[PDB]
């Protein structure tokens, strides 16, 4: 449905290949990461130069 | 003449300061079930003594349950196999 | 010699003190350690890596 995935329900795919050296692997995406349509970064960089620089 | 080369972060001080800040990871990295943490935080004191990368020779894990015929068992599954090990 | 002071020249302070664990600290500077006056800081955003880009 449409709600879970506009909720954000981060959903996650596993594969099992006699391949891959694990046998196991999987990814995931949510909303979000579902090409997010736009960033919210706030990075803060708390004491730019001190002791070490 | 680096003086700090934390990997964890991708802190790179030379004395340039260089900070790689990668948008794609979830909140926690334990599991990827977690929030998208936007927020990022360089303390350079406490970074010269919660990480967000992942190192290329470290190969990080996490358990996750499958069913196929029988009962649900949990298997080890990496985040990054290209780095453990077309 | 300012010209020795200068080039930093591996100065060190050795300091023994009984409180100490082992009784011997070391300390050094360097005119980076003081204040450097130019940063070239250099904060790549990378919208997308992952690991060490």
């Amino acid at each position: 449905s449409e709600e879970e995935w506009n909720t954000g329900e981060t959903y996650t795919c596993v594969v099992a290949h006699e391949a891959l050296p694990n046998r196991v692997t999987e990814r995931t995406v949510d909303k979000s990461t579902g090409k997010p349509t736009l960033y919210n970064v706030s990075l803060v960089m708390s004491d730019t130069a001190g002791t070490c620089y | 003449i680096v003086l700090v080369d934390n990997k964890c972060k991708c802190a790179r001080i030379t004395s340039n300061i260089r900070i790689i800040v990668p948008l794609n990871n979830r909140e926690n990295i334990s599991d990827p079930t977690s929030p998208l943490r936007t927020r990022f935080v360089y303390h350079l004191s406490d970074l010269c003594k919660t990480c967000y990368t992942y190192d290329r020779n470290k190969c990080y894990t996490a358990v996750v349950p499958l069913v196929y015929g029988g009962e649900t068992k949990m298997v080890e599954t990496a985040l990054t196999p290209d780095a453990c090990y077309h």
